[PDB]
């Protein structure tokens, strides 16, 4: 995002702007609680290909 | 409960309690075959068209 405002309100912007899409689903990294080798097999990594 | 144990096992966490694994096998092996004499009678027969 470019920078809207002064920096003193930018979180209760963002905050609200993101209040949709962030309980959504999740974000391309969950790969901190997948040990190595669950990244090789082919469940539970669609963001192997 | 079945979704409470799931993160245990995908992450990596002993919950208190065991398994045991049984599988199933199938070979493919060669035989010897020995009779005393007379031990059948095989009759044999007519043909039929």
């Amino acid at each position: 995002a470019a920078p809207a405002g002064p920096g003193a309100d930018m979180q209760q912007r963002f905050l609200n702007a993101w209040r949709q899409r962030l309980a959504h689903g999740r974000v391309r990294w969950v790969a901190e609680c997948q040990m190595t080798a669950e990244q090789f097999m082919q469940p539970d990594n669609a963001n192997l290909a | 409960s079945p979704v409470a144990l799931y993160h245990q096992l995908k992450t990596g966490l002993h919950p208190g309690f065991g398994f045991t694994v049984v599988r199933q096998d199938r070979f493919v092996t060669e035989n010897v075959l020995f009779s005393e004499r007379a031990s059948e009678a095989y009759f044999l027969g007519q043909l039929q068209v």
